[PDB]
């Protein structure tokens, strides 16, 4: 803001203070912050001065050498965006897979389809991976645009008396972007919640002229009071777009509940690592007429040894990638 | 776009996906005097329209339908080649990165199943269409579905002679704007599904942007297809070049009977002397059943990207 | 044996009185009989002579023309031996996929290896496929050779009074063959035998030169006395060399019974159409120290489009094939 | 054959398998002053020695292991590339009907795990090994297991240069007949494991018998080399040529904590006011689990069938 020049866009550019993604020789990923006058170290490949590849476009490969060495376009390194793939790569590299629950770029990838996912839609999501679900809906939704004009949403219900969205401190999101298009509701609060009487006993507004600590102890109150008032707007006759789940919880039993808060022909995706659980979920489902033909969904990647002369799939590669769970809410007759 | 967003009623003009069951889905247009005709059954629209989107209809001599808004899944599910399916184009998507900052260049518009996954979330889409009856059907079909007047161009073009550009005197759905004699493609997502796709990768260098990482993904039924375009890729300057497959299967949800040695024995020991699914006469293990037929090839999926300007303003950086 | 030359081999050539394959240019199974001055139907691609076809080796194609056609080597028919996997394809072409539990060519040929199948091996075996799996097991072990001089078996189990064993009658073999090599033991016979005490109330034979009706009553009645010793010896302390399964009875309260039979170091195969099956009998199996490290395992054919310059899957095919319990008998200390 | 048969003791001198877990299976001679050492202690083989086989041997300070006859399945499992595991020869030995009627060549020996599982159904097995040092340590090993002296062959030879003639004279542990200067291999089982299985098929007419059906199968990484497979059948009369891969999956059977909403709302409510697999204090739900790591890719599988002599008695049928 305070040059005069147009900014650089982040999302086609390297630019300062962006975690940003270093793929290695070796092809293992590291996530890297850009801070303004600093060396990154890559161990055993080199180090290299922040500002030297800053400006470029993602997806170039730059050459460390030596006369903290120089860089020039192309031991080596490739600089890409923090894309909601390449983060879940990154947890997969670092050894995670059990922390996202065994989820694939496919699985996630068919369930932002399945689920219908929009820029301006309202979603209902649990997300026990620290927050990589979430970071897919929202980088489909917006794109990883702090300026987005879309008033799209994520609900995320989660148990306990936080939400473990950690992830997103990667996401080079605003905290505006972050409070403006996600919400947090704990599992009680959202099939249990306060009632505007429960609430206003504690605190009701002053009819913006206070100054001091009381301006500051009225607007710690008054903040707790707007989380309350965000909660009584989202568990009462509201109704959402649509519901994403990957958690760990007991589906047949929670389900039908949270289904209750989904409009009618909106798309329910639950992943799940197990087929197993999700077999369960769906013959529960069966039963229940507000959910129309429950199917159980699989989908695999299998690359291929993309060098011309010896073309043949990879040899060998990681199992698993989980299952999806794929229904509609609908009305009885 | 009809397809976007959330109905809360179904109206009058209104079109709609009526479910009948997993292998029917048929798009149904709302109109008063109407009525929706089955193999069970007559539904008339008047005793639908006015209802909420996803009710289930019912009538008696009980049959039942479910009245859904289209979405680009189910529309794919109600189709009757050139169809990608749910599987590919999801993974295509997000690999590719696809959001409202994808400008994407798709050829050719085929079944148009493609087309209605990528409008529901990139910025704009430039889709061009061979045939000349193909392209003015794909048209008419957007328009109607409301993409034209969204986010979607269609233009009629043999891409691999004549390249992507658009130009006003071209057969396009294109709106150009105040001074502009040709569109800007500037096209950061290339999806190519075409005989020879490699008589038209040496034509998006005129139509990509040349600032940021391009993605393309090019989709080929054969092998000695994709061999060819591994060879034009390595030309024309694309990298990070991999092919791959994706495999779709789906699942019912059943019961194999419970059925033990005791009874078995039981029954042989009376000898010596001288039904439904689920029935609850009987004891039952849930079982996860594949789907009778699988699409076990649909293409192969090879992915490239180009960065044109190789480059950063050096002086921008050191203010 | 009236012929002073040497026979024609049916295991390398097309021979009178034999069951033959035959695949039609839609490429389905026909199974024919090769009845001497017969003609033989394939709808609208023609009617042959039996005759005009023997002495051939399988594998070749003949075209039927005319001047009931007359047939050349190539509308047109390929003939093949009755394989193991030929007549699983026949059945599945036929529609008969649930009355063979699903099962693939490779999952069966699996089970084979698993099994460690050998021509001199006793194998213990439950097959409800109308004994597809019998004959997978005894073409294995003996080529269709009705003259082999290995001396294994095979030893079904089964559910009702009789066997159902419809499909050796496709095997050409002869009756000898089967009787030394095949034997049936009903479920209840299996684990609660006759005693010798109530076998020789019923009968106990004389010390030859019976003749007539009384010979004949004799025999009889001998011939039930020595199914019953059968039964004693496959029953008492006599180990097998192996169990194989396909059966939709109960596995978890079923293979523990069955595996007290097995001789330590001895493979334990089962056959499921269903994953979750062989789920639940695993983890019975865990827990009981007789049985060493249960496996799941699966295996999938994917045949490709194989004329040159269009190199590619299939693009369609059917799903299931099945699943394998791989595990080994083991003497606990 | 040691892997033939079904023995009742371990016996002093006996090969035996000594299964220590399921990534860890080793071939032990069994020695009466032996012990057998593993990273859980130590089991002399005087413990083990007359013990049926299948016997868990323990140890204390309890460690254990199980004492299994060695089979073809369970040596390949312990063998540390050239190996052809159960999945693809499983496959292929049924789709060639492979029985004592079976006589086949395999080139090249490779790791031996092939030629085991040939050995215990086939009536003869010849097999050529192109190194000199390998097939001296695969001749070395087909002896001691009792191989050579039951129904394998094998021969030191470039099949592609030299073909698969087996003459007096020649590397091989063939054992020559009364009046026997060369080997009748009249083979009618044919597996290809080689760099250029195109060089080899030419020389399948001297050796494969003449009349009978005879089935082959060529093992390539690549695609490729299947092409140039397909083209070579096709040149020297192959037919019903098919090429398949075959994918072999494992699962572990697990258990997945159950975990309900309930416990879940009565914790968030005390929040307000203010583990072993299995654990019988607890809910299970049981869950199949992949392998870890897959065999995605192990070659492709070339099937092709040929008759020599495409003829019949015709006389011989009149009598």
């Amino acid at each position: 803001h305070h040059h005069s020049q147009d900014p650089m866009n982040a999302l086609t550019t390297i630019d300062f203070n962006q975690h940003v993604i270093v793929r290695l020789p070796s092809k293992n990923y590291k996530i890297v912050e850009l801070k303004p006058n600093t060396s990154v170290s890559l161990g055993k490949f080199g180090a290299f001065e922040v500002n030297d590849i800053i400006g470029y476009p993602f997806g170039l490969t730059f050459e460390i050498y030596y006369d903290i060495g120089k860089v020039r376009l192309l031991k080596y390194f490739t600089v890409e965006y923090l894309s909601s793939s390449n983060l879940l790569q990154f947890l997969i590299d670092k050894g995670d897979i059990q922390r996202v629950l065994d989820m694939s770029q496919e699985s996630m990838g068919m369930l932002l389809n399945l689920a219908n996912i929009q820029s301006e839609g309202n979603y209902l999501c649990m997300d026990e991976t620290g927050g990589l679900l979430v970071y897919f809906l929202l980088e489909r939704m917006f794109g990883g645009d702090n300026e987005s004009k879309s008033k799209g949403k994520v609900i995320v219900i989660h148990e306990n008396e936080h939400a473990n969205l950690d992830l997103l401190k990667f996401a080079n999101y605003s905290e505006k972007f972050i409070k403006e298009h996600v919400h947090t509701i704990s599992l009680l609060d959202f099939f249990e919640p306060p009632t505007l009487q429960e609430i206003q006993s504690r605190f009701t507004p002053l009819p913006r002229a206070l100054k001091g600590g009381k301006k500051n102890s009225y607007y710690r109150k008054l903040r707790w009071y707007n989380t309350q008032w965000q909660i009584l707007e989202l568990t009462g006759e509201f109704l959402y777009d649509g519901l994403v789940m990957a958690t760990t919880l007991h589906l047949p039993t929670l389900v039908p509940k949270l289904a209750e808060k989904i409009h009618g022909s909106r798309p329910i995706v639950c992943y799940g690592q197990f087929k197993e659980t999700l077999l369960e979920l769906a013959h529960t489902l069966y039963s229940d007429l507000r959910f129309l033909a429950p199917s159980i969904l699989e989908t695999r990647c299998r690359p291929y040894q993309s060098i011309r002369g010896k073309l043949h799939p990879l040899m060998t590669m990681k199992g698993g990638g989980g299952y999806l769970m794929w229904c509609h809410r609908v009305i009885p007759a | 776009n009809c397809f976007s967003g959330y109905k809360d009623l179904i109206k009058e003009g209104d079109l709609t996906l009526i479910w009948v069951s997993r292998d029917n889905i048929k798009p149904v247009r709302m109109h008063s005097e109407e009525v929706f005709n089955t193999r069970y059954g007559s539904f008339p629209h008047k005793d639908i329209i006015g209802k909420p989107y996803g009710s289930q209809i019912a009538i008696r001599t009980f049959a039942f339908v479910h009245v859904l808004q289209p979405t680009p899944e189910l529309w794919t599910l109600s189709l009757p080649t050139q169809i990608v399916y749910t599987p590919d184009s999801s993974y295509i998507m997000q690999r590719l990165n696809c959001s409202p900052h994808s400008r994407v260049i798709e050829a050719g518009t085929g079944s148009g199943s493609f087309s209605h996954a990528f409008a529901r979330s990139v910025g704009h889409l430039f889709s061009f269409e061979f045939h000349h009856i193909r392209y003015e059907q794909a048209l008419e079909e957007f328009k109607e579905h409301g993409l034209i007047d969204d986010n979607v161009t269609i233009t009629h073009r043999d891409v691999c002679q004549g390249g992507f550009l658009i130009k006003k005197g071209d057969t396009t759905s294109y709106e150009f704007g105040n001074n502009e004699t040709a569109a800007s493609l500037n096209a950061n997502v290339v999806f190519l599904d075409l005989p020879a796709p490699w008589d038209a990768i040496p034509h998006l260098d005129s139509v990509i942007s040349v600032d940021e990482k391009v993605g393309l993904c090019c989709f080929s039924p054969c092998i000695e297809q994709v061999d060819k375009t591994l060879d034009v890729l390595e030309k024309y300057g694309w990298t990070d070049v991999e092919m791959v497959e994706i495999q779709g299967r789906q699942y019912e949800s059943r019961r194999q009977m419970v059925r033990s040695l005791n009874d078995a024995l039981e029954r042989l020991r009376d000898i010596k002397r001288h039904i439904k699914e689920g029935d609850s006469n009987y004891k039952w293990k849930e079982v996860t059943k594949m789907e009778a037929e699988i699409k076990s090839h649909t293409s192969y999926l090879t992915f490239a990207f180009k960065v044109v300007n190789r480059s950063r303003d050096d002086e921008k950086v050191n203010e």
